């Protein structure tokens, strides 16, 4: 049952490799890798800070199935995104990798596996969003980084 | 959509293709109807040989058919086939020389379907362009035939006549979201066909026998209800079903007049030879909207059965015929065209000695005048006439 | 068992059978004008002031009566009579500009009655002739947490006269006339200064907290709302301003303004009718309009906007646009005259229409008369407009359908792409030329 | 179970499914009612009761016939005139599914008298060599429309007073023959010739009152209805899916027509134990208005099969068979297509 | 799963200052830095660094300036008294993988508001006897303004080079100034005795028709594109009202707070949502006590006072000063203070655009004039920006009798360079 | 499921007779009204007309606002929910389209979600909508109604609602 839907999650996100297209990234002295793109490429020689704030047009879906969870890009001002300041100030960590190599200006696809993501948490429907998250999910993210905030804020 | 038993354009125009109330065994000798008297298969087209059956017999008489017909055209080629049930009777006795008859035959089927892919004038993007048309008017028909006097019987047959022809045109554009029209006319009719029929059979010098019949149809009055639709749809039909007109009423449609002479020569299970003449006055009757001018039919058939002492049955048959109407030429004046044809069956026994398995093949030629459309058609016909003792005591 | 379109059938066709198809390019003219007073049955109100460098001003700010209930007769009489306070709480669920500027806002009381009608006015100057202030505090958008509310307490002497007017004097909580010209009047609240930043005020309330029962011993808080509902008739006041040079002819961009402002209109002309269907002199042929295309592309707005685009536009004719609202249609009961763009998505920034044949079909339809001598022709031109509208949907996930569709009360502006520079304005109508001569 | 005694029979019979669809039925005949000619006297009563989900979603029916047929001689001594008087009671605790149109709540009855005429002079039915087998049928109601003087024409009627009395008239016919190639005698093995030819109408004495209860069920091979109610009639043309002819989107045809031509090859003869191989060629149709009967251009098909009898089984068979044609309101040919026939 | 650190700060058991402060950890570059610099005068003696790891870490290493690697545990209390840079080493169980961080400690070596002083030579300031006394730069020009008595005088010089001053030949003008103000297209208003004068060169001044006699000439903006908004304060029956004067028509707006001042207040135009904005500091009340608020506006309709903190607006009984540098955005605003019965000069600095204000110590900011050191002789303040971390504060001595004679220029030392 | 049903009996039993209450039975399309006798309407709801009203509703056209005042109860345990909108201030009105369709049962409203505020519109049912079928404009009714045709949300529950009244009045 769920042990299939971690094989069959980890199987999905393993062939977005030989996938030749999507090359594989990861932040220095980490093993965790996430597979990205390059759909459009910005201008500027700067990168995010793990400790910076970063305002971004977003989509995320689950790589089985595809269904559509959560994106503001019917929204013209992007939406403001913390990659870690502390445990209540985050995100997931494959977004975090995925942000730390991105500049000013891209819009990259990057596929993130369930130990990542979300691992065995889960995220329950709840209010606002309709459509949970199952356990162990891979997920799919198309982020255009639109700029930094600097840290003196 | 199916048209099961033709796809002739011919049948555009009037009620389409004339179809014949003959049976399997009459249609393999050419269409002999008339002239024909024998008390073994059902021959609804001359009503007083019912009064030819046995004492003690229910004749149940089934057939269906396939085959394929070339079209011709100025420089084109095409082929389509067919194939569907050709009718169903059935004839028994009810006094010492009175018997009755019913089933089901066909008056006349018609259906049609062409058209052809363009480029949008004036413009990029292409378009197809379709017409079609079906429609089949039946007829289910009770008759009684009896020999007052002797060597003379008369008969009569009372028919219910319904049918239905639908006539369709429209495009087909090549967008993302567009509205296909589709023009579309149905016609609804229903009548009350009477036939009389006489027949006179002298018996030869020893087993010679002549038959001469003759067959009368009086004109019919149709009750018909006309509709013009205009639909638009998009995958299936939305709104905008609007009506153009809708005309009811009868003295809209006639059938006309029929005459029918028949002669027969019959040597007692050696020889049997036939033919007979059909003229139907066509000429001046009504038709609502007709795109064509109609003209008097002549068919002439011949046909014969010749059996040796295993014992199959063979029989052969030609038969010939006038248009009853007259088709617009392009950039011309109306004008007609003939069929001909030929048919060659079998008629194997059975081994109850009563029943009976027939099988006939038959080519026909449609000839028109010049730069039309050229038919040959080829058709099997596969029958069976089932002939049990009934009434028995 | 064959489905091939043969060709063979045609030479003995009846001359009028064959159809055929058409392109003809038809041309808009577009032009900017004021939108004009606004129909607004929704309690949705819009408080403050905003000002943007490509889009003008705007000035919002209203007058609310409370709906009055019926046999009021609140609970517990408070302990020895009297109350406590009368703070009043203005609800608003969003805003637009910056949530940190500072604004002043002012509660006077009027003394006329309210005027009946449902749309939104400019220069209310009958209404304030006398006024009184009663009164005014600073604020600002975000607040941190989620507490979007504005609390302001008011003088304790209304909410006395409401209690008393309950127990002691006659129950005139019956009628909203009496009560409106007895127990409270109207309250007229307004932004004095500052600017920055406009709220979609959705209600407010004026909680009368009393003390309670005796409550054995002890005593506890208790209090009543006293809401404002769409029942009643608000005043809204909306004022646009320094909007003239939106107004002014520029032949590559259209824009719309939401909350009043300015609109798109799209005016195709009758000659372009006249010589493009029906026409020609045999009098047999005609024509079945089947595809019309209709998207437009929104220019990429500039950094620094305070106004995002609107998610929705509705395309329809000028004539309907009154009973369009006054009636609350939608789309989905006028199929044939009012459509309904998709999501402004950034993507590609574009408003996709569909085809709007039927609304050529309905103009040409009910407008063709003929010259004496026949000839057949169009007598008037075709106008639309475009208006930015709010879309309120329902349904399950797979079947969603509008279920309201209001006009859009909140600040948004968008420069669409229309017009003679890059001919945008155009559309390509596919029609069907069959043949008919039964007349 | 046939509990022969009192010198006649008492043979009933109940069948429940595991999940829903419970019905009884009783069944009590006289061979020789009366004691001087061998005339039929049957009595038959049954019950039968089918059913967020569904909290009370129930359809139950209370049926009772009585049945009187005789074994006439005027004609020759095997037609077989029989006259019965039928009754039922249809009540439905909110039937969600579409099925009788409206009805999904109210309670209706039904009272028919019905008369038929038939002649049968087939050999043994599980594998008849020779024969015929001929039907006709009329079933009527009392047309209380022309009575209760309440108008249909109008929407405002009352469910209640819409589907309280059910009227209509339907006919039916049928008609079998079976004939040897080769002489039973010289040869135990023979092929068998087949023809057969049915068909239906449901005719309605108000043309706004139509029945609910009685119309058909078109397509596929035909046994039952596994999800609605069994007061549809379900006629089976192989070649094609279930329903497809008649019956998916809740369209339910009011008249039919089924032309069949078969050809038998006999396999095992071997004391209750029989097998055969089987091509047909089929061609039917089914309508929701009377006006559009067309006897001729109907749905062609054309297959083999196979067929096996078991004893205290009944028949058992597979067919495989392939529509050349598509139906109605549809775009998909019935192409190639395996059927299962259980018992007749 | 592999070392990195996700989170990292400082404790101390004495000073619970050092938790507020953040770092930012750069990856990348392996280095943690204190954006936001620690505040002068701090002491980090005993101190505990927490930091928030991942599961792999398993052994640290910590090196003082260039010390030795000493294993760490998060049990240590490290003396980091005198320290600016740190390394760390993190293992994990396997103890071959490694990676480097350098922790730099950001502090103020000296008071972040200091200021540099120095005066200006060859000044001279002409020897006027007045009591209202104002400055008002436009493009490259000061303009002074003085009351003197019944008169008024008006002196013009280099907003770069203010050492030569040149009297202007005033056409028009009668009474005495009351008050000034201005735009930046540099047409200006006077409101004297009589009505409003208004100029555009400061030379020829027409007098502006109106019949209600204003009390005070608040600002001026020119918001309404070609017009020019001029905010009021004027008195009807026996209350103050705000009042507009656009484009000649008068009206009447809501009534004024009884706090709100009518004399000896500086006024300033600023812009933001873009939108012409006033902001008004200091004053005198109607009553007579002096005022401590801060009051903006808008369109002149209304006005509406901050949320300062305790007092930190300095009390004057006359005229302020308030200058803007625009290179930082830093306001300023000196006052007049009677501390211990002397007269000082106090100063009030914001560095959030006016949304705080924060008292500061006048010995630091303000210049150490020794003339001033004992008082403050005369009674007003005048000083005026140059466009460029630059500010003059006019001023060193009492001159021959009355009014300024030198000028002192002044750079805040954060941007000296 | 059939333990909720018999519990819902025994609960309407149980309330009908703690209060004077004359249960009749009704008939569809019924006319006159008792203002003192409850009736039965076939669809398990309880009504007493207080009064008929005015002008009856249009289908598809009309737009109706209802205030209802009331609570909801169990079989032993009552004022589970509490609810008022004739008497207390503070609530937004709930309003629903008068239509007539058979998604599930019989439904005579389509509602009309309310946006601005606090409302009951989770107190809207088809036992709410179901007197408008006979009476008109300026309504005022008592109803029972039971879980099959109460509120959607408070389904699985099986509580039983007791609107104490109800008000009908037309426009949005």
């Amino acid at each position: 049952e769920e042990k299939q839907r971690r094989h069959d999650n980890e199987v999905a996100f393993n062939a977005y490799a030989d996938s030749t297209n999507f090359k594989k990234v990861s932040v220095d002295g980490s093993t965790a890798y996430v597979y990205m793109r390059w759909i459009t490429n910005g201008t500027g020689t700067e990168h995010p800070i793990a400790t910076s704030r970063v305002e971004v047009h977003y989509q995320t879906y689950r790589l089985v199935g595809n269904i559509m969870v959560d994106g503001n890009y019917n929204s013209e001002k992007p939406a403001r995104i913390t990659l870690y300041r502390n445990e209540k100030d985050k995100s997931i960590t494959g977004f975090r990798i995925a942000l730390q190599n991105m500049v000013i200006g891209d819009e990259c696809e990057f596929i993130v596996p369930w130990y990542l993501a979300y691992g065995s948490k889960g995220v329950p429907a709840s209010s606002a969003n309709l459509v949970p998250i199952p356990s162990y999910s891979a997920l799919r993210f198309i982020v255009k980084l639109s700029g930094i905030i600097p840290e003196e804020d | 959509q199916n048209n099961n038993f033709t796809e002739s354009p011919y049948t555009r125009f009037g009620l389409g293709r004339l179809g014949e109330r003959t049976t399997i065994s009459g249609h393999s000798m050419g269409g002999l109807g008339v002239g024909l008297r024998q008390g073994t298969y059902v021959n609804a087209v001359n009503p007083a040989s019912y009064s030819a059956v046995d004492s003690m017999t229910f004749i149940f008489d089934f057939g269906a058919s396939t085959g394929i017909t070339w079209y011709a055209e100025n420089g084109k080629k095409d082929n389509r086939k067919m194939g569907n049930i050709e009718y169903f009777a059935m004839l028994f006795p009810i006094s010492k020389s009175i018997a009755m008859s019913a089933g089901v035959l066909p008056y006349s089927a018609s259906g049609y379907q062409f058209g052809s892919v363009d480029q949008v004038e004036g413009g990029s993007v292409q378009y197809t362009r379709k017409y079609l048309g079906t429609g089949n008017l039946n007829d289910l028909y009770v008759g009684i035939g009896a020999t007052p006097f002797k060597n003379f019987s008369i008969g009569a047959n009372a028919s219910f006549l319904f049918g239905r022809f639908t006539h369709s045109r429209q495009v087909i554009f090549s967008t993302e979201a567009p509205y296909n029209p589709v023009h579309l006319s149905t016609l609804y009719l229903k009548a009350a066909k009477f036939d009389f029929g006489m027949q006179y059979h002298l018996p030869l010098k020893s087993d010679r026998s002549l038959v001469i019949g003759a067959v009368y149809s009086p004109r019919v009055k149709m009750h018909s209800e006309l509709t013009q639709i205009k639909n638009q749809v998009q995958n299936g039909v939305v709104v905008e079903s609007e009506t153009q007109e809708y005309i009811k009423g009868m003295d809209y449609y006639t059938l006309p007049h029929t005459l029918g002479i028949g002669f027969s020569y019959e040597k007692k299970d050696k020889l049997l030879l036939g033919a007979d003449v059909q003229y139907s006055k066509w000429k001046g009757e009504k038709f609502y909207k007709s795109d064509c001018k109609f003209q008097d039919r002549i068919r002439v058939s011949l046909g014969g059965e010749i059996m040796p002492d295993p014992k199959v049955r063979y029989r052969f048959g030609l038969h010939g015929e006038n248009s009853y109407l007259k088709v617009p030429t392009k950039g011309g004046v109306y004008q007609g065209y003939h069929i001909v044809g030929a048919v060659f069956g079998i008629g194997i026994p059975l081994n109850d000695r009563r029943s009976f398995v027939n099988v006939s093949l038959e080519y026909d030629r449609l000839i028109p005048k010049e730069g039309m459309i050229k038919e040959n058609a080829l058709k099997l016909t596969f029958g069976l006439t089932f002939n049990e003792s009934w009434f028995k005591k | 068992c064959d489905d091939d379109l043969s060709p063979i059938g045609g030479s003995i066709q009846p001359p009028s059978d064959p159809v055929s198809a058409r392109v003809d390019t038809l041309e808009f003219s577009v032009k900017t004008i004021p939108m004009g007073d606004i129909y607004n049955r929704t309690n949705y109100t819009l408080l403050g002031d905003l000002t943007d460098p490509e889009y003008g001003d705007l000035k919002a700010d209203y007058i609310m009566q409370f709906k009055s209930p019926r046999n009021f007769k609140f609970k517990y009489p408070p302990k020895d009579g009297k109350i406590d306070s009368v703070k009043l709480s203005i609800n608003y669920d969003s805003w637009a500009g910056d949530s940190t500027s500072i604004m002043k806002v002012s509660i006077y009381k009027i003394n006329k009655a309210i005027p009946p009608s449902y749309y939104s006015t400019q220069e209310l100057a009958s209404l304030l002739d006398e006024t009184q202030i009663i009164a005014s505090q600073t604020f600002k958008a975000g607040n941190d947490s989620a507490f979007h509310r504005v609390r302001i307490p008011l003088p304790n002497e209304i909410g006395q006269k409401i209690y008393d007017l309950s127990v002691n004097n006659p129950s005139v909580f019956d009628t909203q006339e009496s009560f409106y010209n007895n127990v409270l009047g109207g309250l007229y609240v307004t932004t004095t200064t500052g600017t920055g930043v406009v709220l979609s005020v959705y209600n407010t309330q004026m909680a009368i907290f009393y003390s309670y029962k005796v409550a054995a011993d002890s005593t506890a808080t208790a209090s009543e709302t006293f809401v404002n509902t769409s029942e009643s008739y608000q005043v809204n006041h909306i004022k646009n301003s320094q909007i003239s040079h939106l107004l002014q002819e520029n032949d590559s961009l259209s824009c719309v303004k939401s909350p009043a402002g300015v609109m798109t209109q799209l005016t195709i002309s009758k000659e372009q009718f006249t010589d493009a269907f029906t026409s020609n002199l045999s009098s047999s042929l005609a024509w079945q309009i089947g595809e019309a295309q209709f998207n437009i592309s929104a220019s990429k707005p500039s950094e620094g906007l305070m106004l995002s685009p609107p998610s929705y536009l509705l395309l329809l004719p000028q004539d309907s646009v009154r009973n369009f609202f006054e009636q609350e249609q939608t789309e989905l009961m006028q199929p044939r005259t009012a459509f309904l763009s998709t999501i402004y998505n950034i993507k590609k920034r574009e408003y996709r229409f569909s085809n709007i044949s039927r609304l050529l079909m309905e103009h040409i339809k009910n407008n063709t008369e003929k010259t004496p001598e026949g000839k057949p022709y169009i007598t008037k031109d075709l106008v639309l407009v475009l208006l930015p509208v709010k879309r309120q949907v329902a349904g399950a996930s797979n079947s969603l359908y509008t279920s309201q569709l209001n006009n859009f009360m909140f600040p948004s502006g968008v420069k669409l792409q229309l017009g003679k520079k890059n001919k945008t304005a155009r559309i390509g109508v596919y029609s069907m030329t069959y043949t008919d001569n039964h007349h | 179970i046939i509990p022969q005694g009192d010198g006649q029979t008492l043979s009933l019979s109940a069948q429940t499914n595991g999940k829903y669809y419970q019905q009884y039925s009783v069944t009590f005949m006289d061979p020789w009612f009366g004691g001087k000619r061998p005339d039929m006297f049957s009595f038959s009563a049954f019950y039968s009761k089918t059913t967020a989900s569904d909290p009370d979603r129930s359809l139950q029916m209370l049926g009772t016939s009585i049945g009187y047929g005789k074994r006439l001689t005027w004609p020759d001594n095997w037609f077989q005139i029989y006259t019965s008087l039928n009754y039922t009671y249809y009540r439905l605790r909110n039937w969600s599914y579409n099925t009788f149109q409206n009805f999904h709540h109210g309670s209706a009855n039904d009272l028919n008298l019905e008369l038929r005429l038939s002649r049968t002079s087939i050999d043994n039915p599980i594998y008849t060599r020779s024969g015929s087998d001929f039907m006709v049928s009329v079933a009527a109601t009392l047309p209380y429309s022309l009575w209760d003087n309440h108008d249909y024409a109008s929407q405002n009627l009352s469910v209640s007073d819409r589907y309280r009395y059910i009227e209509y008239h339907k006919w039916k016919f049928r008609g079998r023959v079976f004939t040897p190639l080769l002489n039973p005698a010289t040869h135990k093995y023979t092929p068998v010739l087949m023809s057969r030819v049915e068909g239906a109408v449901l005719g309605s004495y108000n043309s706004n009152k139509k029945s609910p209860f009685g119309t058909f069920y078109m397509g596929g091979d035909g046994m039952s209805s596994y999800y609605g109610g069994y007061m549809n009639e379900t006629i089976g043309l192989r070649g094609y899916k279930n329903g497809s002819i008649a019956g998916n989107n809740y369209d339910y045809a009011y008249a039919y027509m089924r032309l069949t031509m078969e050809l038998r090859f006999p396999i095992l003869f071997e004391n209750s134990f029989n097998a055969w191989l089987l091509a047909f060629a089929e061609a039917g149709n089914a309508w929701r208005s009377i006006d559009n009967y067309n006897p001729f251009n109907l749905k062609r098909s054309a297959g083999v099969g196979l067929r096996v009898t078991l004893p205290m089984v009944g028949m058992l068979g597979i067919d495989w068979g392939y529509g050349f044609d598509r139906p109605d309101n549809s775009l998909q040919r019935g192409g190639s297509n395996v059927h299962f026939v259980l018992g007749q | 799963v592999d070392l990195q650190i996700h989170r990292f700060y400082l404790s101390s058991k004495k000073n619970p200052d050092l938790e507020k402060v953040f770092f930012s950890i750069d990856h990348a570059k392996g280095t943690i830095i204190n954006k936001k610099y620690m505040p002068y005068g701090t002491v980090l003696d005993s101190v505990m660094m927490k930091l928030v790891t991942d599961f792999s870490a398993k052994k640290l290493r910590v090196a003082i300036n260039d010390g030795e690697y000493k294993d760490w545990h998060n049990k240590d209390s490290l003396w980091l008294r005198d320290c600016h840079t740190l390394h760390l080493m993190v293992f994990d169980e396997s103890g071959e993988k490694t990676k480097k961080y350098t922790v730099t400690l950001n502090r103020y070596d000296y008071q972040p508001t200091t200021f540099v002083w120095h005066m200006l030579d060859g000044v001279a300031l002409p020897d006027i006897n007045a009591s209202f006394v104002d400055v008002v730069t436009h493009a490259d020009k000061v303009y002074l303004v003085a009351a003197t008595g019944n008169k008024t005088l008006l002196y013009s010089s280099d907003r770069k080079n203010p050492v030569h001053w040149t009297l202007l030949s005033s056409s028009g003008l009668s009474g005495a100034c009351r008050q000034i103000a201005a735009t930046e297209d540099g047409r200006a208003w006077i409101l004297t005795d009589s009505g409003i004068y208004q100029s555009d060169d400061f030379t020829n001044w027409s007098l502006l028709p109106s019949e209600v006699p204003v009390t005070t000439l608040l600002g001026a903006m020119a918001w309404p594109q070609g017009s020019h908004t001029l905010a009021l304060l004027a008195e009807k029956e026996g209350s103050l009202f705000f009042a507009t004067n656009i484009d000649g028509i008068h009206s009447w707006q809501e009534q004024a707070p009884e706090t709100f001042p009518v004399r000896n207040f500086s006024t300033q135009l600023y812009k933001a949502n873009n939108h012409p904005m006033l902001r008004l500091v200091g004053g005198v009340t109607h009553t007579g006590a002096p005022a401590t608020s801060v009051w903006i506006t808008s369109n002149g309709n209304d006005w509406f006072g901050l949320d300062l903190a305790a007092g930190a607006i300095p009390a004057s009984m006359e005229k302020g000063a308030l200058v803007q540098t625009p290179s930082d955005g830093n306001l300023y605003y000196y006052a007049t203070e009677q501390a211990e019965g002397i007269k000082r000069v106090a100063v009030a600095y914001s560095t959030d655009k006016g949304i705080t204000w924060k008292r500061g110590a006048a010995d630091i900011m303000l210049p150490a004039d020794p003339f001033y050191t004992v008082g403050y002789p005369l009674p007003f303040v005048c000083a005026f920006d140059d466009g460029a971390y630059n500010i003059y504060q006019l001023g060193g001595v009492s001159s021959s009798g009355t009014f300024f004679s030198s000028i002192w220029k002044g750079i805040l030392k954060l941007n000296e360079n | 499921l059939k333990e909720m049903k018999k519990d819902e009996r025994k609960a309407i039993e149980s309330f009908i007779n703690r209060m004077g209450f004359t249960i009749k039975e009704g008939h569809e399309g019924q006319s006159e009204f008792d203002p003192d006798i409850m009736y039965h309407f076939d669809n398990d709801l309880y009504m007493q007309v207080l009064d008929k009203g005015k002008e009856p509703p249009v289908l598809n056209k009309t737009k109706i606002n209802v205030r209802m005042e009331g609570f909801m109860f169990n079989r032993e345990r009552d004022s589970i929910y509490v609810f008022n909108s004739l008497t207390s201030g503070g609530f937004q009105e709930s309003v629903f389209r008068y239509i007539y369709k058979y998604n599930d049962g019989d439904i005579h409203f389509e509602l009309i979600k309310c946006t601005t505020g606090s409302n009951l519109d989770m107190f809207v049912c088809e036992g709410v909508a179901f007197p408008m079928t006979m009476l008109g404009n300026k309504a005022r009714v008592r109803l029972i109604v039971p879980f099959r045709i109460g509120p959607e949300s408070l389904y699985s529950r099986g509580l039983t609602g007791y609107y104490k009244e109800v008000e009908y009045v037309f426009r949005d």
